[PDB]
């Protein structure tokens, strides 16, 4: 008989409320059975009882490490259904904060992966940088993480009068912190022993199982949604896409580090190219007017009242909108029946498919290797369970 | 000649021209058993004939890869095997027959 | 920053880099916590003339999906969903890490 | 006619056969469940509860509905055997903290407005 | 446009082989990692002396809710119920009637702070700047009931925090 | 393969609704009346199914409105009354149907406001 | 204040030993700061 | 404008005080009852009526964009004063 | 029409229309309808019996090559006789395109499991079964994935109440967590927001 | 007649930001 073991939910390596039922012969893993749903909150039904603006803060709490990226995907879906266009300055702000968010997510992923493996130190070095980016979030929206800044019309508020300078000051020091992380990990023989040839997935298998993002790029597949299906102003920035060679945990780690560097590159470009103008679509039947207009003009007051009580109506139709979120392809299948409430909202999270493939990726490995594989899949269970 | 296809689990092919010719001949042979008026047969025959002509006319592997637009001839071989398997399946399925059933009148009506 | 120069030398030697050049604590180069007021430019629809809403109504230009091949109702060259993707180029900046 | 597609059974006889098989499996499982979960019920109570749950759906006359009921019962059995379930889940069948709600007219009239 | 992260081949000359043998036998990269940690030991820690020292915040910061007044001392809230309609958590409960002088005022104004997501949508929706999220964040309670705010509690919060709330609004209202 | 089932459709044992909320419930199938405060008729196009109102009481703390009825908020939208009836029948709910009420066509005439001998003449305008 | 400290350690409060009625020689907390000094201390503004 | 009930409980601006036989008063024993002491109806009743030399006046609550939406108040009735429906301020024309 | 209105792309619209015609001609046995949405999103309505052939053709055909399944979900429309609408989203990397395939079913009719065509579907079909109660035939390991152990009913169905039928609490007499009929201190407040005036003339339905 | 004031990059541009990996050799033979 194989030993049957509960891995989580109350486990440090679990990375959330995961009940990994594991069959083991000695420490060899014979079978992985991920039991999820310990963080299923019934988000999609709730979204059905809300208006389109009331449903936005749910996308903050889907993947709690990539908040604005989740907001951007939902906003793109709703804007596509509304047949409107965000203004250019809003799109530049969106891309800038999406890259800052990608930095946040990649720091969290790499350091928690190292912490599982046993290298506890880089976490503390990188979480101070995460703290400074949380400060950027807070200055723009008043919240450290669940900002709700990106709205289906653009962004809620314009940047405060000295934010770009501080973002520049942060961005010109971050590369040295990445360098210190790489000094700790990249050439360590212990880290390579714990990561090289662990959780190897082929290109064909990665495509069929539904993988996306780094889980594809580590296996040599050349696919990045920002390059192939660009959104906002991603076609106007220059960056390279890291590609792996072996499909293992080590290659995925290198891809994420290089991705962090390329995000610094994109941020530098966005800082030097931010244009002037308004921040939300100049269409008061979709985006609320300014407060001075709301307090002086009859139409502005009527539209403020109606947008905050009933909300805008969205013409009937269904869309599937996908973005390159820091964890992979993040999608929304949004169905509108013509009213101000969404009829259906299905959320596609890359972690769902990655966790469904965890059992495949752990064949012939031990317990510690399974811990490394869970770390390398970059799983947050808010997006998996919803 | 070439090392490292670059995709994990995709081995480098020695003698890819012969493999491609064999696969395309098998594909045409399987398509020969489908009714001639079926759209699948004529479309697949047309594309297969173009690819086979391209393979026959270009002895150079990199130039052939650039002509085929199929991404690294090992992938072209894999796609040919996929098409052969699909051709056998379509022979068994016969999707050229008339529509099996008509849906209810308001089944695809939206909104509501 | 503020520390002894011998400790700075030991730090630089152990880390291998000049630490002082890129300090991770923000000493005084960040923006002031009080700023002048902004002015914020208005949008393109803030015109007083030639601004009828029916000419800038994006919601009302959406239409039901276009129907191709309802079942209830020449060589014909084969076709694909979109032209094949061009192969990627290898990063003239830094092709190999 | 009525032009329906089956799940597993073509008539009520095959559906009844599957029901009997699932009942046999639950009957065999009950003592192991009582041992593993350290339940304070008897095996007789557990088998009585299994019979009561089976008889809750005795009025069904559609083979497809019966097939779905057997599929759900097999899902529950698989869940119980593998210990995915906890003692709270098993004990949820017995409603031990639910005060008995009366069924006669007068008591209902006394307590409130609901029929 | 792409780059490779692990497609580099190692040199096979005798010098390179001897350097790699020295790396294997004398553990050079491990000493590099030790040097990095030793370097961090001599830096100044990024820790702050809480509660004496506080983390930086912004005028846009979302915290505990408050109900404000006009300078005359009259309440700003007119019971339009836009905050109650917009609240995604349904955390706001409002009941209103004509006041003794005929004014349109609330008789019940509750916020369930354990329902609230602190999104700030209500202060955006308020047309008279009556409901705000003030700057306070240190209001942990020992019981659940203390976090069910009624109108008296919110008016008291407004009275207690008005000096800072008005200064925060003055610094941010031109971005709104 | 088809098996020719002969019985009426019935899915109650699969829905998981407690039997109390299947047998003692009454649904109303109706086209909602136009709100008399407005003239728009767009809310009078579809059929609605809604459940009977149950007890609501006052919360001892805060005085909120408490309920023990899980179906107190459920409203279903249907294209036609037949669809609503079929749904209620297959779910096992007793239903009451009301025929759709439409406003009758009215003969309007502006000139009647100025009748030579008729009572219709307006005393003001 | 001490502007030569890094951001975060450049402003601080030494709390009173005797608040409204309670002894605060040891028992202090961040809620004892009044709102105006709260605005200055959390760096919402530069002006005391 | 605070005032106590015959039970010694403060009466709020709303006017709600628990009745003598109401058990819910037990929630305040060993604790206190939250009552805001600045009654808005009394504070607005102290403001002086503004005299303006026009039939129609405008009010925005002061502060421009920091007040309420701007409204126009007619001041033709001389038996009463024009009251803002947002702020509660009163206006009149110079009379007698 | 310029600054605030989303721009159009007629080239992609034409390409998707032609490819939809292509797919319909190749598989007349199953394809019932083909649509191209205004924002260039190809949709193909089919018969349920053709779930496995269509997808197989779409993932295997040289001119198709949709080797990746973005996601698979279901929509509940109670007014339809076939309640549930099964939606497959597919991505082609070779041709950088997306396609949506839709079919229908009701409560008692199984759909063929497509795990063989796509390995990714496993958990998607389990999720559809859990949330909507749609059985998938020949599924490797079909069981609940999102809901609690022993949970009765399917939450995503339109008829199911938002707060469900039971809640949980710890009971000290039995010393364990128990499930009881839901009681709410504050009832969810239902809002009626729909405006009585029509918003979009282009979608007006005939007056029957 | 006040002019538009808005958070923008300074005239010309911000100073260049390093992003490439910097791992020195740092050893003997
Ligand atoms: C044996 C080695 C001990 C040497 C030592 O303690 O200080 C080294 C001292 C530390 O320098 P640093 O802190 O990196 O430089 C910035 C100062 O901290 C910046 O100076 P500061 O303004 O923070 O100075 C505060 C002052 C006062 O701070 C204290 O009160 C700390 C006393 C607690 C220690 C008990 O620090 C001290 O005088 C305590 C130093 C050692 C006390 C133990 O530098 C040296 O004198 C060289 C020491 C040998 C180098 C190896
Ligand atoms: S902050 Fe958000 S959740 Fe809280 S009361 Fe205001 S609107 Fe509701
Ligand atoms: S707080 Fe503001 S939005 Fe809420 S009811 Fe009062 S006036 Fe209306
Ligand atoms: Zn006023």
């Amino acid at each position: 008989s194989n030993l049957t073991l509960n891995f989580g939910p109350q486990h440090p390596a679990a990375h959330g409320v995961l009940r990994l039922v594991m069959e083991l012969s000695g420490e060899m893993v014979r079978k992985c059975d991920p039991h999820i749903g310990l963080l299923h909150r019934g988000t999609e039904k709730l979204i059905e009882y809300k208006t389109y603006l009331q449903a936005l803060p749910y996308f903050d709490r889907l993947d709690y490490v990539s908040m604005m990226c989740n907001e951007q995907a939902y906003s793109l879906a709703v804007e596509k259904l509304l047949n409107i266009q965000p203004p250019p300055r809003a799109q530049w702000i969106r891309v800038l904060f999406g890259e800052i968010t990608r930095l946040l997510n990649h720091i969290m992923a790499v350091t928690t992966h190292a912490l599982d493996i046993g290298a506890m130190t880089p976490f503390f070095w990188m979480f101070e940088e995460r703290e400074k980016m949380f400060e950027f979030y807070e200055r723009v929206s008043g919240a450290r993480m669940h900002a709700a800044y990106i709205r289906p019309g653009g962004v809620h508020q314009d940047l405060p009068l000295g934010l770009l300078d501080d973002i520049y000051e942060f961005s010109k020091n971050f590369s040295f912190r990445i360098d210190e992380l790489e000094e700790m990990l990249t050439n360590n023989r212990i880290w390579r022993n714990r990561t090289v040839d662990i959780g190897v997935v082929t290109a064909e298998d990665a495509l069929n199982y539904g993988f996306s993002g780094v889980m594809l790029r580590g296996s040599g597949i050349q696919w990045d949604l920002r390059k192939t299906q660009p959104y906002d102003v991603y076609d106007q920035v220059e960056f390279d896409v890291p590609i792996g060679s072996r499909g293992d945990c080590y290659d995925r780690y290198l891809c994420r580090v290089e991705e962090m560097r390329q995000s610094l590159r994109i941020i530098s470009q966005c800082l030097n190219k931010m244009p002037p103008g308004e921040i939300k679509v100049d269409d008061a039947k979709v985006s609320p007017p300014k407060r001075a207009e709301m307090k002086t003009s009859m139409e502005s007051l009527i539209h403020h009242f109606k947008l905050y009580t009933e909300g805008y109506q969205v013409p009937p139709g269904a869309t599937y909108t996908a973005i390159e979120a820091p964890k992979g392809e993040f999608g929304v299948y949004l169905v509108s029946d013509g009213s101000s409430r969404p009829y259906r909202c299905k959320i596609k999270a890359p972690g769902f498919a990655h966790l469904a493939g965890l059992d495949k990726m752990s064949k012939g490995h031990m317990l510690a290797d399974v811990v490394a594989i869970i770390g390398t899949q970059d799983i947050v269970f808010g997006e998996v369970d919803r | 000649l070439k090392k490292t296809t670059g995709l994990v689990g995709l081995a480098v092919c020695e003698t890819p021209h012969e493999r491609l010719k064999i696969l395309y001949t098998k594909i045409l042979d399987v398509l020969g058993q489908i009714p001639k008026n079926a759209a699948y047969r004529k479309y697949t025959e047309q594309i297969t004939n173009e690819k086979l002509g391209m393979v026959k006319a270009e002895p150079d592997v990199k130039k052939l890869e650039e002509q085929l637009q199929g991404g690294q001839i090992e992938e072209v071989i894999l796609q040919a095997e996929n098409e052969l398997s699909l051709a056998r399946k379509m022979l068994r399925w016969k999707p050229w027959e008339p529509l099996v059933e008509e849906p209810p009148a308001n089944q695809w009506k939206w909104p509501i | 920053a503020s520390a002894t120069r011998v400790i700075q030398l030991l730090r630089n030697w152990a880390s291998g880099r000049d630490l002082q050049a890129k300090l991770q604590l923000r000493y005084q180069e960040i923006s002031k916590r009080t700023q002048p007021p902004p002015k914020l430019p208005v949008g393109p629809s803030h015109k007083l003339s030639n601004n009828y809403y029916c000419t800038r109504d994006g919601r009302r230009e959406a239409m039901p999906p276009s129907i191709v091949m309802s079942s209830q109702k020449t060589e014909k060259k084969a076709v694909t969903p979109a032209p094949p993707i061009k192969r990627w180029e290898l990063s003239k900046d830094q092709p190999y890490l | 006619g009525t032009s329906v597609k089956p799940i597993f059974s073509r008539d009520m006889n095959e559906a009844k056969r599957r029901v009997r098989e699932l009942y046999r499996a639950w009957y065999r499982e009950v003592p192991n469940t009582v041992h593993l979960f350290q339940l304070d019920i008897s095996v007789k109570q557990g088998r009585d509860k299994v019979r009561e749950m089976f008889m809750k759906n005795a009025h069904v006359t559609d083979p497809r509905v019966v097939d779905l009921l057997v599929i759900k019962g097999k899902m529950e059995l698989e869940e119980t055997i593998n210990v995915w379930k906890q003692r709270t889940h098993i004990m949820r069948f017995f409603h031990e903290t639910e005060a008995p709600r009366p069924t006669d007219f007068l008591s209902k009239f006394y307590v409130g407005h609901d029929p | 446009t792409y780059k490779f992260v692990n497609m580099r081949e190692p040199s096979m000359d005798m010098k390179s082989v001897t350097d790699r043998a020295a790396q294997t036998l004398l553990w050079t990269e491990l000493v590099r990692g030790l040097g990095m940690t030793l370097s961090y030991l001599f830096r100044e820690p990024a820790t702050i002396n809480y509660p004496f020292e506080k983390g930086p915040l912004s005028p846009r910061f979302r915290g505990e809710h408050a109900l404000r007044r006009y300078p005359s001392g009259e309440e700003r809230c007119i019971a339009c119920k836009l905050c109650e309609a917009v609240c995604p958590a349904q955390a706001i409960t409002i009941e209103a009637e004509p006041r003794a002088d005929g004014s349109r005022r609330t008789t019940r104004y509750d916020i369930d702070m354990t329902k609230c997501i602190y999104c700030g949508f209500c202060q955006e929706a308020c047309p008279v700047d009556a409901i705000v999220e003030g700057p306070n964040f240190e209001f942990s309670t020992e019981t659940h009931e203390e976090l069910l705010y009624n109108k008296e509690k919110l008016l008291n919060n407004g009275d207690k925090w008005e000096a800072e709330i008005a200064a925060n609004i003055q610094a941010d209202y031109l971005y709104r | 393969q088809l098996i020719a089932v002969d019985e009426k459709l019935d899915i109650t044992t699969l829905t998981g609704v407690p039997e109390e909320h299947i047998k003692t419930r009454k649904v109303r199938i109706f086209v909602p009346a136009r709100n008399n405060m407005q003239s728009g008729v767009n809310n009078t196009k579809k059929w609605k199914m809604e459940f009977d109102t149950r007890e609501r009481w006052e919360n001892p703390l805060m005085g909120w409105s408490s309920t023990a009825d899980p179906l107190s908020n459920l409203v279903l939208t249907f294209s036609t009354k037949e669809d609503a009836v079929a749904f209620a029948e297959k779910n096992g709910w007793s239903f009451d149907v009301e025929e759709r009420k439409v406003p009758k066509p009215k003969s309007k005439s502006y000139g009647a406001n100025f009748s030579w001998n008729k009572r219709t003449r307006v005393s003001t305008k | 204040e001490d502007n030569k400290q890094f951001f975060g350690r450049h402003r601080w409060v030494i709390y009173t030993t005797e608040m409204n009625g309670r002894d605060t020689f040891w028992d202090v907390d961040g809620s004892m700061v009044p709102p105006e000094w709260h605005r200055w201390l959390h760096c919402m503004t530069d002006d005391p | 404008g605070v005032r106590t009930s015959p039970t010694g409980e403060k009466v709020t601006h709303t006017g709600q005080a628990y009745d003598d036989g109401d058990y819910r008063r037990v929630r305040f024993s060993d604790r206190q009852k939250e009552v805001n002491e600045n009654f808005a109806i009394d504070l607005i009743a102290e403001q002086p009526v503004s005299e303006v030399g026009s039939r129609v006046i405008s009010c925005d609550g002061g502060g421009g964009a920091l007040g309420h939406p701007r409204v126009y108040i007619n001041l033709d009735k001389e038996t009463k004063t024009g009251t803002c429906g947002y702020c509660g301020l009163q206006f009149r024309q110079p009379h007698h | 029409t310029r600054p605030t209105i989303r721009p159009r792309n007629d080239v992609v619209h034409k390409q998707l229309s032609a490819f939809g015609q292509y797919v319909a001609e190749i598989l007349p046995k199953y394809v019932q309808q083909v649509q191209v949405s205004c924002f260039n999103e190809l949709e193909i309505f089919i018969h349920p019996d053709g779930v496995i052939p269509v997808l197989t053709f779409l993932r295997d055909h040289t001119n198709a090559q949709f080797k990746s399944l973005a996601d698979l979900t279901a929509v509940d429309v109670p007014t339809r006789q076939n309640r549930f609408e099964i939606v497959y989203n597919l991505l082609s990397l070779r041709f950088n395109s997306r396609i949506r395939v839709k079919t229908y079913t009701d409560e008692l009719t199984p759909i063929e499991s497509s795990v063989t065509v796509y390995k990714a579907a496993n958990w998607y079909e389990r999720e559809i079964w859990d949330m909507f109660g749609v059985f998938f035939a020949n599924h490797p390991d079909l069981r609940r994935i999102l809901t609690d152990y022993g949970f009765e009913g399917h939450p995503f169905r339109k008829d199911f109440p938002l707060s469900g039928y039971v809640e949980l609490r710890y009971d000290d007499e039995v010393k364990r967590v128990v499930a009881e009929p839901v009681e709410l201190a504050q009832e969810f407040r239902k809002f009626d927001l729909n405006s009585p005036w029509e918003a979009f003339p282009a979608y007006r339905q005939p007056p029957e | 007649a006040s002019k538009v004031k808005q958070d923008m990059p300074p005239p010309g541009g911000y100073g260049p930001i390093d992003y490439k990996r910097n791992l020195p050799r740092r050893g003997l033979s």
